[PDB]
């Protein structure tokens, strides 16, 4: 409340909810599983990401499962944020470079991670419209990176890959992404 | 007694109105925004 | 029923259900899939 | 129990792993776990 105290709309919204009704989801960034993709589909990914003409989509989807024993009908509340990538833009070219196997390359996708989400009793977990008035510039940026691990021969399929994402502006909890959600 | 009471009430409200008093800190007031039993609100000395 | 016949509570519970209403799930033990974990997360598992 | 299978170099990531669980007191159906469930 202190952080969002100057703003009137935000203050009324937060005041509406009880303190024991809002939860922070400490989703891990680096603690993922191996990226499993067939070598033909990965090669096609890289080729389409380089020499593509149509814009390529990139979506970030959240999905909350809530206990059904507490009443209520809908049991999953999900929603996606879709970001487009125009051909030959800086981000798409950067990703095509990222898949090349560079040791410490990184990419930054601006405005992709909506920090404050609302989970109503319906199947629409829309990001809070109020706490993020801009609705496109208030979304946090995300730094995506690809990690390799040699095993062992074909070059690109020769070794393990996984993906690590972290928040754009991270100081000490870089291996963690918070996500505050208000549940009615 | 009506005239004296209303005069005393207006002056007392004016004196309490000042922000230096602890009740008024912009934090206590904000959290106690619609709670009906805040002590100044019940006594009528709350600042608006 | 014979196996749980001495016990009274168990016997009444089993008697409550029809024979064609209880099922045995023969979940396989060894027939699993490859364990997929990133090497950093496995190393952290072992260290923790 | 954990089962390994060599493939092929990094030591721990060098080869396949999977997990096998079995019942504590098993005689001949050791590769199977029964689970009786009563459905109302
Ligand atoms: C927040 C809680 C506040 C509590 C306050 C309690 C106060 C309750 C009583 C209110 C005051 C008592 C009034 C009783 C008056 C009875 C006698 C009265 O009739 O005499 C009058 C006379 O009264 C006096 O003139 C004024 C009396 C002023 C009394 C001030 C009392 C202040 C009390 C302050 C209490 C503060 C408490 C704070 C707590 C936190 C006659 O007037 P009159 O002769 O026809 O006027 C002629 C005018 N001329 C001369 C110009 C022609």
């Amino acid at each position: 409340s202190q952080q969002f105290d100057p703003y009137p709309l935000a203050m009324q919204f937060i005041s509406q909810y009880s303190p024991e009704d809002i939860v922070t989801a400490q989703i891990e960034g680096s603690s993922g599983a191996l990226w499993r993709i067939s070598p033909p589909s990965r090669a096609q990914m890289k080729q389409e990401l380089y020499n593509g003409t149509a814009d390529i989509t990139l979506r970030f989807t959240w999905n909350f499962q809530r206990d059904l024993a507490k009443g209520g009908t809908v049991e999953y509340t999900n929603e996606k944020h879709t970001l487009e990538l125009a051909p030959n833009s800086t981000a798409r070219r950067q990703l095509a470079q990222l898949l090349e196997g560079r040791p410490d390359q990184s990419v930054v996708i601006p405005h992709l991670f909506p920090k404050y989400i609302r989970a109503p009793n319906g199947p629409e977990a829309n990001p809070v419209k109020q706490l993020q008035p801009d609705e496109e510039e208030d979304y946090l940026g995300v730094r995506i990176q690809l990690r390799r691990e040699q095993v062992g021969g074909t070059k690109a399929s020769d070794f393990l890959e996984w993906w690590v994402i972290e928040l754009q502006d991270c100081k000490a909890d870089c291996n963690l992404l918070p996500m505050v959600i208000f549940s009615d | 007694t009506a005239i004296v009471f209303t005069e005393v009430m207006v002056v007392t409200k004016y004196l309490f109105q000042f922000g230096f008093f602890p009740w008024n800190s912009y934090v206590v007031l904000r959290r106690y925004e619609n709670k009906p039993y805040f002590p100044p609100r019940i006594l009528g000395l709350e600042k608006t």
